[PDB]
């Protein structure tokens, strides 16, 4: 129930993402599978986001940053303006294409390990903008790991994607050492929370009427 | 400088810092997501929804009036009929990660079927898991509209609604009746 | 022939009559019961345009554009208030008995009765009672039959009987209860019945084979074929 | 009568002072509903119509907006000059307080119009922005290039038979020679701009700032050529964010183009909404009654001190005091409570129709706005006292990047900075729209130079008077219906679409082919959050846009960025940057 991703950039591989996927099983050793959950904790315990921002989603992002409601708990707050300083790439706001290079630039000039969550649905797929100058997905040339929904998706959306991407992270594999083992990045098919919410959301029979507050 | 801008100044700062001081002697602004539930009013407008009647059936009539009312076009569906000749969409499907939230859809429903409830948790780890079928948007409720039913108002007879029991509808009266 | 709508002066055919006429210049008037094929039967009273014999004539008179000859020295006016408002009644007095049913009606977005209950600007109902209701019959496996949608235009008996010869379609009934359809049930056996979806103005006459797999019009993706 | 009609225009003395000038058979006057005097005039002639505009005795002395038009799909055009393409100059005269909208036609071979930089320096961009959507070509032009689109773009994207949606072509496939492709052309090449990238001392520095800069507000890049520190020059390269919102006006209905009318400028919301919908019920000719018009004023007004809030503690930020954006921000969730309440959404509300607003006020409103107008004024006069006095943020502030009444209406700026040069000119009084007339408030002014520090006082008291505009709409609101009782109110109120047949009918030709809005042109134009929002509006006499010009402020703020910050710092730049008052949607459209 994992997938396994080994990238190349200077393999012969000319569309973007430069990476191979393949379906695979949990490599996971006593102490190793220990010390794997250890750093696995310390990743998702400690996310530092990278101050990129397109457009609105990102005014909601930084809306979540302020004190009416402190992602800071969550340890996600630091917010470098470095792509080497950073760990996730909030793409929040629209794939533009002629920032289609400047989004591939500095996404290469983040280090590993990186995680991706795309904000709003111009990130996912172009949303109500599906015009001649934007691209139909920050997804079709990086490796998306969290989509939020929404335009803008509230800051609560962006912290319950964080706190997604968080568990992601916490039962993923990763090589502990560049010197010593496998160097592939192993992250885990889990189950969609559409098909886990499915049990609440139906069962919804009555709501608050418009007209009241 | 002038010696009276740099006592002006300096008073500035020691100013701004005792402000700051008291901005730590005060109250806490913080509401506690996902400690504490998030306060949604009742016609926020977050995740779709399709509705029930309060008979219990599905109160979409396959209309498509909500898919061309979508200025993004993320609602498709087909209409099917039932063995009486009621209406109902033989699917119905969302792409959420193309929603923009915007209530048209709930706005353009003549039966009040589609709805956009408050709810905002809907982040997903893969996109193709963010198309909503109609299964995952029926819910077994009204919603927010607990009393409406449009099968009443309309003039097809469906089951349990001969015709002229609709609402402001008269008795069908035969051209061979006696009555001039 | 030399006619003059609004002021504006116009060349039309003088055997035609106002409808057609001002139709074929762009002139906008709401109509039901006249078809260019069919002809003029002065029924549905929608057409209505005020007319004047002079250039200097304030008062004029309400007259049906397709009923009336466009001779030359003839002063219509389609948007006077006068004729608006008759218009206006006239859709008012259509929509007193017509049912509910425009999202569960397969001419909903392709209805004649809807563009010209738009186009005559009226949207508020002031009628508060009840709306009278038909039944309905088996008209075989093309045709589908919903009486209670129509507004007694009587181009579908045209039709059926005066262009394709038709034996088994006709009006029954009375002051308001007038029907449209066969004395019974069963198949209309007319070669060429399947034109009475887009003769009828409203969804009384529907095709079923396309009510099977229903989509819109603006859903549907068209082609010019054989 | 009602101000909604086509007015022709011939009691305007401008209308009889290019008659005594150019003489009667020179110009053709078009009437429209846009309420100013349309003049068609012949291409030879426009530099001398635009000189004789200029040297009036109460002369049009901004270039409000100017921009192209492909006329070849227009059916209706009685009473106009034939014409395959046309471009429209907007001016403004303040001392008459008047509008004039020159439109020069066009053939579809002889594609070139004489250039209007030399009498107004600001249509440098909009000529720009011309030739790269609809390729109109603009002699004497010093550099015309490629402003929205990049360098390797074929065709002209506003362009009739130029595709609309990104499913026409193929889809964006990225690859390592595309990518170095589009590197290259995104590569800054100074000798394109004659910068000159040397001395004989030193080497001239070249930075990008932007698009991933935390001063840059967007996506955008300004290249700064430096010695040491000092700017000698900027390049201010826009067009990164592009989402080609005017074509997307052509390609959706009037009632379903209102969400993408929202995301113009982002902060703004309602008041990015109003224009719009104004030009609509212009087009529509629908009078709104006066419960519609003080609603709207207040989601407005309530969006003016969200936008005016971000932009404070945004410029306290860059200024480099940290702490007031949070509180800042705690206020904008305030307002950001009472919005959800009354529309539904947080940001971008959608929630202005066609002849009034979606819904009523709900059950408890006047609550919530009493709870936000006490916590207020006692937030702001504590951010005023604590930073907005402090010696060292004015320091960085006062005597940066200024300029004055001559600077800010040759390049065409509006809102704070023009107020702030001492010209009282704002929308809400002078051409009051959405009976502000009834709404007591004063427009703050400047002393003659437009600093940042007066600009950010001045949006303080425009903050304030917006907060006396919320506590007299909250004291006096009607008792009324909260939609338009015209037939092409689009949609119809809800209860009576879902009992008559008539409503049920008018709302499913209204929400699915859309609302027929006959033809003509239709022009609104208010005081956005930024400065002067308008929208122009074309309708062919269908039930979709023919044209959608959108005029907003951040174009011509950014435009005018290189004269104003030239010579300075680059720090200079940052708070200048940080108090503009842009956003990058608003640019680049
Ligand atoms: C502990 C000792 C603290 C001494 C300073 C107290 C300052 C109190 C205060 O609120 O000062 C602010 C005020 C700002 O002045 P202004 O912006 O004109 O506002 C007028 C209304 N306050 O500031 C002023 O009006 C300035 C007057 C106070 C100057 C104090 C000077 C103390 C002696 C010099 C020390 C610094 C020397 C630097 C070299
Ligand atoms: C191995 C030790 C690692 C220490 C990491 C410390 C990270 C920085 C924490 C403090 C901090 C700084 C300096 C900082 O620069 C900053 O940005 C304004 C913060 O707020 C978001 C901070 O919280
Ligand atoms: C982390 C501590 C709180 C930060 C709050 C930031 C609020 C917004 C700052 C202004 C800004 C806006 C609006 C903005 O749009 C932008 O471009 C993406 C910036 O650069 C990153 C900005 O700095
Ligand atoms: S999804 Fe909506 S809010 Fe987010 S960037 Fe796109 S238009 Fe803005
Ligand atoms: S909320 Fe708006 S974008 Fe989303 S499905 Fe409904 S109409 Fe479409
Ligand atoms: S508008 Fe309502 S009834 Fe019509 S197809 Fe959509 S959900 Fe169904
Ligand atoms: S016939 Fe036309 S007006 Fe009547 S219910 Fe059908 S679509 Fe509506
Ligand atoms: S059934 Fe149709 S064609 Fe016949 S009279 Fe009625 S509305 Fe007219
Ligand atoms: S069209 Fe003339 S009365 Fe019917």
């Amino acid at each position: 129930d994992y997938t396994l991703t080994r990238i190349d950039p200077n393999g012969e591989n000319d569309r973007y993402p430069l990476q191979k996927q393949e379906i695979v099983t949990d490599p996971l050793n006593v102490f190793m599978g220990k010390l794997n959950d250890m750093v696995n904790w310390g990743r998702k315990n400690s996310i530092w986001p990278y101050n990129f921002g397109l457009s609105c989603c990102y005014v909601e992002m930084v809306t979540s940053f302020t004190a009416v409601h402190d992602v800071a708990r969550f340890g996600a707050e630091v917010l470098r303006a470095s792509p080497r300083q950073a760990d996730l790439m909030v793409v929040a706001g629209t794939c533009f294409t002629k920032m289609a290079p400047v989004i591939q630039r500095l996404y290469d000039q983040m280090l590993e390990p990186k995680w991706v969550i795309s904000m709003g649905a111009c990130a996912n797929s172009g949303g109500m903008y599906d015009i001649y100058s934007v691209v139909q997905g920050v997804d079709k040339f990086i490796p998306v790991d969290v989509y939020i929904p929404g335009c803008p998706p509230r800051p609560e959306a962006y912290m319950q994607a964080l706190m997604l991407l968080q568990e992601s992270i916490g039962k993923e594999r990763r090589p502990l050492s560049w010197v010593v083992g496998d160097q592939g990045v192993y992250r885990a098919n889990m189950q969609s929370e559409r098909e886990r919410k499915r049990g609440e959301r139906i069962a919804v029979t009555n709501l608050r009427t418009p007209d009241e507050i | 400088m002038t010696l009276k801008e740099l006592l002006v100044g300096f008073g500035t700062q020691v100013r701004s810092i005792w402000m700051i001081g008291l901005h730590a002697f005060a109250k806490r602004e913080t509401r506690m997501y996902p400690e504490e539930p998030v306060y949604l009013p009742p016609r926020y407008r977050g995740r779709i929804v399709l509705t029930r009647d309060p008979d219990g059936e599905e109160r979409c009539v396959a209309c498509n009036l909500c898919a061309v009312a979508c200025p993004v076009g993320c609602i498709s569906l087909q209409k099917a009929e039932t063995k009486d000749g009621r209406w109902y969409p033989e699917f119905f499907r969302i792409n959420f990660s193309r929603c923009i939230f915007c209530g048209l859809c709930e706005e353009a429903c003549p039966t009040t079927a589609i709805q956009l409830t408050p709810d905002f948790e809907m982040g997903e780890y893969k996109r193709q898991d963010l198309v909503y079928e109609k299964e995952d948007l029926l819910i077994s409720g009204p919603g927010k509209y607990p009393e409406y039913n449009f099968y009443r108002m309309a003039g097809m007879a469906i089951d349990g609604k001969d015709k002229g029991e609709a609402e402001n509808e008269a008795k069908p009266i035969d051209v061979k009746s006696l009555l001039p | 022939a030399t006619i003059h709508v609004d002021g504006k002066e116009y060349e039309v055919n003088g055997a035609d009559n106002l409808l057609e006429a001002c139709l074929s210049l762009g002139l906008d008037i709401p109509y039901f019961c006249w078809h260019p094929a069919l002809g003029s039967v002065g029924a549905c009273r929608q057409c209505a345009v005020k007319q004047y014999q002079n250039a200097e004539d304030t008062r004029g008179r309400l007259v049906m554009s397709c009923m009336t000859p466009a001779s030359d020295g003839t002063f219509i006016s389609i948007d006077d208030e006068e004729a608006k408002q008759f218009r206006e009644s006239v859709v008012e007095w259509l929509m007193t008995n017509h049912p509910h049913d425009c999202p569960v009606c397969e001419e909903g977005g392709n209805c004649h009765l809807q563009d010209m209950t738009v186009m005559t600007g009226h949207s508020f109902r002031r009628y508060r009672f009840t709306k009278r209701t038909h039944r309905n019959q088996d008209l075989g496996p093309f045709i589908s039959h919903e009486m209670n949608r129509c507004i007694a235009c009587y181009r579908c008996v045209r039709y059926y009987k005066d262009y394709a010869g038709g034996t088994d379609l006709g009006v029954y009934g009375a002051h308001d209860n007038v029907y449209f359809g066969r004395p019974e049930d069963g198949t209309l056996e007319s070669e060429f019945s399947g034109n009475l979806v887009e003769i009828c103005p409203t969804g009384v006459f529907t095709d079923k084979t396309h009510s099977e797999r229903y989509n819109r019009k603006w859903d549907m993706q068209f082609a010019p074929s054989i | 009568e009602p101000a909604w009609q086509t007015r022709d225009h011939l009691d305007d003395p401008v209308i009889g002072e290019l008659r005594n000038r150019f003489g009667p058979d020179a110009f053709t006057v078009q009437a429209t509903r846009t309420g100013v005097p349309v003049v068609w005039i012949k291409r030879e002639q426009l530099l001398e119509v635009g000189d004789f505009l200029k040297k009036l005795p109460k002369p049009y002395v901004m270039l409000f907006d100017l921009h192209g038009m492909d006329e070849r799909l227009r059916t209706h055009r009685e009473g106009l000059p034939a014409a395959d393409f046309s471009v429209f100059y907007h001016l403004i005269s303040i001392d008459r307080n008047r509008d004039i909208m020159l439109k020069v036609a066009l053939a579809e071979n002889d594609l070139h119009v004489p250039t209007f930089t030399k009498l107004f320096p600001n249509a440098n961009w909009y000529e720009r922005e011309t030739w790269d959507l609809f390729g109109i070509t603009f002699d004497g032009h010093p550099n015309l290039r490629r402003i929205m689109m990049p360098q390797t773009w074929k065709g002209h994207p506003l362009r009739k038979d130029y595709p609309a949606r990104a499913t026409e072509f193929s889809p964006f496939e990225l690859t390592k020679a595309k990518q170095d492709l589009e590197m290259e052309a995104l590569t800054f090449k100074p000798e394109e701009w004659g910068m000159k990238r040397g001395t004989e001392n030193e080497d001239f520095m070249f930075l990008n700032l932007g698009p991933n800069h935390p001063s840059a507000h967007g996506a955008f890049r300004i290249v700064l050529q430096l010695d040491g520190e000092e700017i000698v020059d900027c390049v201010p390269d826009i067009g990164y964010h592009h989402r080609g919102a005017e074509k997307m006006g052509e390609r959706q209905s009037w009632h379903s183009y209102i969400p993408y009318t929202d995301r113009i400028e982002y902060l703004g919301g309602c008041v990015n909404e109003m224009p719009y919908v104004l030009a609509v019920e212009k087009l529509a000719g629908i009078t709104v009654p006066d419960r519609v018009n003080v609603i709207r004023v207040m989601l407005s007004e309530l969006f003016r001190i969200n936008s005016h809030l971000l932009y404070i503690s945004t410029f306290i930020q860059d200024v480099g005091a940290m702490t007031p954006v949070f509180f800042a921000f705690t206020d904008r969730q305030k307002i950001y409570d009472l919005v959800e309440a009354i529309t539904g959404f947080r940001m971008h509300p959608a929630w202005f129709r066609i002849g009034g607003v979606a819904h009523d006020l709900p059950r408890g409103w006047d609550r919530l706005l009493r709870e936000f107008l006490d916590w207020m004024p006692k937030r702001l006069a504590s951010y005023e006292k604590a930073a907005l006095q402090n010696t060292i943020l004015k320091g960085r502030s006062q005597g940066v990047a200024a300029y004055g009444a001559k600077e800010a209406l040759e390049w065409g700026t509006t809102g704070a900075g023009l107020r702030a040069t001492g010209i009282d000119f704002d929308v809400r009084k002078a051409r009051p729209y959405s009976g502000y007339e009834n709404f007591d408030f004063e427009i703050p002014v400047g002393g003659g130079v437009s600093d940042c520090y007066t600009r950010v006082m001045l949006k303080v008291e425009e903050l304030r008077q917006s907060l006396r505009i919320l506590e007299q709409c909250l004291n006096n609101m009607p008792e009324g219906p909260f939609k338009a009782d015209h037939p092409l109110t689009t949609p119809p109120p809800k209860e009576r679409t879902l009992q008559h047949i008539e409503t049920l009918i008018t709302h499913f030709l209204q929400v699915s082919w859309g609302p027929v809005m006959p033809a003509n042109e239709s022009f609104q134009m208010i005081e956005a959050t930024k400065g002067i929002n308008s929208y122009y509006l074309t309708s062919d006499g269908s039930t979709m846009s023919y044209r959608t010009r959108i005029r907003t402020p951040s174009y011509a703020h950014l435009q005018q960025i290189p004269a104003a910050i030239r010579g300075s710092l680059v720090s200079d730049l940052i708070v200048y940057l940080g108090s503009i008052d842009f956003v990058m949607s608003d640019v680049d459209r």
